[PDB]
């Protein structure tokens, strides 16, 4: 159970901390249309963490998603180091947003065949907002990289400032197998090929180069994070830090 | 004598068949139109700003997921407002660099900073509770697309501010730190937003063109003390004060007396020199400015 | 008793918050030599802050400097808004450097002639670090102002942009007012004449306009801030939050 | 044969007189020692990230004054280093491009990431611990500039590193979760501070010609050992343990026998492939690209 617990967990986290950094975007979009829709996807990762950590506290008998989000420190947080990357400039975010999404379209497609049914059954509802924030994100990879001069400098900067961490999309720990061998969890070491088919397509049709940097980083799943997500923990958990053990 | 379009233009609003985007209309009511509805537009994107301040730090997933979404909503009003201004011939872009220039105004309101957590629900209901009187009785403002835009804008954002209001009976029943927070909130809140509702009757300049042409429905008073009668009941389930010694129940005229408006604030604030006015310019003026390369980059990219 | 309390405690937050500001720039200067001076200046104006607040706790009779600069929240906070605005870019941290160092050095010069003793110590230790201060900050001033065309106009922007809360620098209320007829406090009114002259030359020889907009903004004092204050209160009081009452 | 050069050279070494700035010297011992000496100036450049990182977070008033005033002394110690470096020849400014570049290296250990409160005391305690342990020892290093460059160093490092120590202890003193905090941070940041003292003596480069001119007194191994014999019973005063299975007491040799350190690992860092190069390196690069505006002003105005 500690094992289904730690992997839900770690799932539920990826989309808490991206959509964190989403609702920092709010007000300061280059367009309108662009802060509804960052919104619109923060609003839906946050969804996604709400359903994952709700059944990570169900699995562990005791706490809630407010427990869990608000309670732990970044020893304990479990989300992949690529979703704590600041915002940086538009492209940082697109790069960001672009292999995550990529990475939760190939992920859930497979997650909703589970055996565990709430497991099915959050990836079966994740998945079709997945495919929204991937035509979006993919879309702004094509229309940045093949834009003007400028634009598609600073596409190519942003893919290859965030690639190192694509490493950890397809580590595997014990947790990782154990729960694959059982068909509960998807091996991310398969999820290889549907990311890269996808990803390096769309690096090529939006006139971009694939980073030669042979990706190396990983550890935020074991609660090893950069130096990013203290301070966004910080932020996040002021108010239940302060006034604990409250109804809002 | 007026000429026959003017005449048959005041027959139209007399009969109040809505006036179209292909009508014949004065050109001081298209202009104030467009100086309202663009200013309506500007309001909701600016409006943003200060709700947003507070997403990162919600104290619960459930509030923060439906603050996300109200602000969401907010840019889709903010849309179908520019829209509407569009149908009288002005340009979104145009009108939003006046904002941005100063030229426009946006509500007074969002020139006030949130400093806790029980602003956010005090905004949600205090701030939208009277954006949504303001905007019922436009729902029959006699600029058609206007008029529709409300009815569209009301269905959504009564919602939020059912939400709004629940988040601070959350406070109002939880911790006595809580209820604090709550009514701190409110103390800071209370008379900017009975100021969204604009100047007196005595000193309101569009109202008596706007109250000829049926684009004002009811007088800026007459909407704010609907505000009043109807949001005091509220304060008192929340077990919560106005911060208004003067604020009485009149049994005689069967509405609440309320105290006098600071329209030395108030003149300040529209002009530029409240709270937050500098930073919320400084925060869109900087989202346009280094927007302006992914703007580019879309053009761009849409002529290959 | 209240009044002397809150008055010392306006001084000692002015020097907390912008010694925190400050600290952000460690690592991050445009200079070895400036990292150093900017290190110096937020370790003297952290050291004020802490003679302050144990004075100010003291006068209250309960707490001390960490329960007073970690427990409190950003509506009990009073300082002044000028030194709670971002650091910026390189001029920005100067502008507001320089404002607030002319103030310093005109004000603790004469509340070393306080009837309060203790005041009195504080104020004389804290003017022969503002002395150096203000030498830095001017020093920097004419550099920006006088160097580049490029330099030249970040210095300008950045001291209109700051403008509009000088305006609190003069601000007296009555807690000032009192204490200040008592020959404790000094009334802040009665120090524009020195700032002014101080920072007028300054902006003269920088090659710089003092701004035309008439300042307006205050409210720092009483515990109304600008949007700044409450994310820098979150990252600097986190640990406390999570792990009150302890020792460090 | 020698040139006479290069045998007086020898003699000297042998005699131990310090070489000064306008000594001949072998070309390749001037270079090792540009080398060295601006690695350990960029070490601590880089290395004021790290502990810079809590400064705003720090838990006490007197805790955050302490760090502050170390980061003060480690911009000071890069200063007198790059001093050092600059009596050999070099520009302090083309070594820091070649930092920036990746050109030149810095110490292995500001690659870790400060993941909490306890890895600044503990950074402090053995961080600093394993650095004057290295310093001490190039005290009589034979390049005088370096030596009384060391000198000054220590003298006022040790300080430091006795308040880390210290931090330390009231985390050992305190509560379960301060324990707690503490013990992570020890295990985190043990092992890359042994990898401090450099590659083993069958796996150094640079030993064989610095051990010769006595540019080195010690081997990195022995400096090593003797780290770990003096800070064991540090460790074991604060009540807490070191990530090594195979860390014990050799009384046949008077020596604390330990593990095995994960060369694999210290190679992939020193190459660029740790925790936090990348981002150390981008922080500094970001430093001075951002600051070059500073630096023309200062340059335009001085020649005012
Ligand atoms: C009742 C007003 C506001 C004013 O009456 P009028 O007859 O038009 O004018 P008057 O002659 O009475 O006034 C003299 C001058 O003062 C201006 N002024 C007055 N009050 C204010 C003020 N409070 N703030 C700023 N300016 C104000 C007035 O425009 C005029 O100057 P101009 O000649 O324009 O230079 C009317 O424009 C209206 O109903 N607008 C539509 C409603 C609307 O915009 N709602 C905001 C959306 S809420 C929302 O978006 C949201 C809520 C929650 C969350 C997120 C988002
Ligand atoms: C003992 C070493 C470190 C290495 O021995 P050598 O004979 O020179 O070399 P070897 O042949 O044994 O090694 C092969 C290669 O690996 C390099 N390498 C080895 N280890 C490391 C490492 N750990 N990190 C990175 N690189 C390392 C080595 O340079 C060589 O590559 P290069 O040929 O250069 O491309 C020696 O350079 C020394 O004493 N330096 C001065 C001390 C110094 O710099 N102290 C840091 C200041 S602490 C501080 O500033 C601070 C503390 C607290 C707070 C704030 C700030």
């Amino acid at each position: 159970s500690n094992q289904l617990t730690a992997y839900t967990l770690r799932l539920g986290d990826n989309c808490l901390v991206l959509s964190q950094r989403l609702g920092e975007w709010c007000g300061h979009a280059p367009e309108l249309e662009i802060d509804l829709a960052l919104a619109n996807i923060g609003l839906d990762l946050l969804g996604q963490a709400r359903n994952f950590l709700s059944y990570a506290a169900e699995l562990a008998g005791e706490g809630d998603e407010d427990t869990l989000a608000f309670t732990r420190d970044e020893r304990q947080f479990s989300n992949l180091l690529l979703v704590e990357q600041p915002n940086g400039n538009f492209a940082d975010t697109i790069a960001r947003q672009y292999f995550i999404d990529a990475w939760h379209v190939a992920l859930f497609t497979r997650l909703m065949e589970s055996r565990d049914p709430q497991l099915a059954a959050i990836s079966a509802k994740a998945i079709k907002e997945a495919r929204y924030h991937l035509r979006f994100s993919r879309g702004w990879l094509e229309r940045l990289g093949n834009g003007t001069d400028v634009s598609g400098q600073k596409m190519q900067q942003a893919i290859n400032k965030l690639w190192r961490f694509t490493a950890e999309l397809f580590d595997a720990d014990e947790i990782d197998i154990a729960l694959s061998e059982e068909g509960i969890a998807v091996d991310p070491r398969t999820l290889r090929a549907a990311w890269e088919a996808e990803v390096f397509a769309g690096i090529n049709e939006a006139t971009l180069n694939v980073p030669q940097e042979q990706a190396y980083r990983t550890g935020g799943k074991k609660g090893l994070h950069t130096e990013h997500l203290g301070p966004m923990l910080a932020e996040m958990q002021y108010l239940q830090r302060v006034l604990p053990g409250q109804q809002w | 004598m007026r000429s026959t379009q003017e005449e048959r233009f005041e027959q139209r609003i007399a009969q109040e068949t809505a006036i179209e985007p292909q009508d014949w209309m004065p050109d001081a009511y298209r202009k104030t139109l467009i100086r309202q509805i663009g200013q309506h537009a500007h309001s909701e994107i600016v409006g943003m700003l200060p709700e947003g301040n507070w997403i990162t730090r919600a104290p619960t997933l459930r509030r923060k997921a439906i603050l996300l979404a109200k602000v969401q909503d907010e840019a889709g009003h903010g849309l179908y407002l520019y829209s509407a201004a569009e149908t009288l011939g002005c340009a979104r872009e145009d009108i939003y660099q006046k904002m941005l220039d100063g030229r426009m105004k946006y509500s007074s309101i969002f020139n006030y900073p949130t400093l806790s957590w029980a602003d956010i629900g005090v905004i949600g209901w205090l701030v939208d509770g009277a954006a949504i009187v303001n905007q019922v009785a436009l729902c029959r403002t006699s600029y058609g697309p206007y008029a529709r835009a409300m009815v569209k804008i009301c269905k959504e954002e009564s919602f939020h501010q059912r939400q709004g209001f629940e988040a601070c009976m959350a406070l109002a029943q939880g911790s006595e730190a809580q209820k604090q927070m709550l009514q701190d909130a409110i103390n800071r809140f209370w008379w900017p937003a009975l100021m969204m509702f604009g100047p007196n009757d005595d000193n309101s300049p569009n109202s008596a063109r706007s109250l000829t042409w049926k684009i004002k429905r009811f007088t800026n008073d007459e909407l704010r003390q609907r505000f009043v009668d109807n949001t005091v009941p509220q304060v008192e389930m929340l077990g919560m004060t106005v911060p208004d010694p003067d604020l009485h129940f009149d049994t005689e005229s069967g509405h609440y007396r309320f105290g006098e408006i600071d329209w030395q604030e108030f003149n300040e604030v529209i002009n530029g020199r409240g709270i937050c006015n500098q930073e919320r310019l400084d925060a869109k003026r900087k989202a346009w400015e280094e927007g302006t390369w992914v703007r580019e980059a879309a053009l761009a990219h849409a002529q290959k």
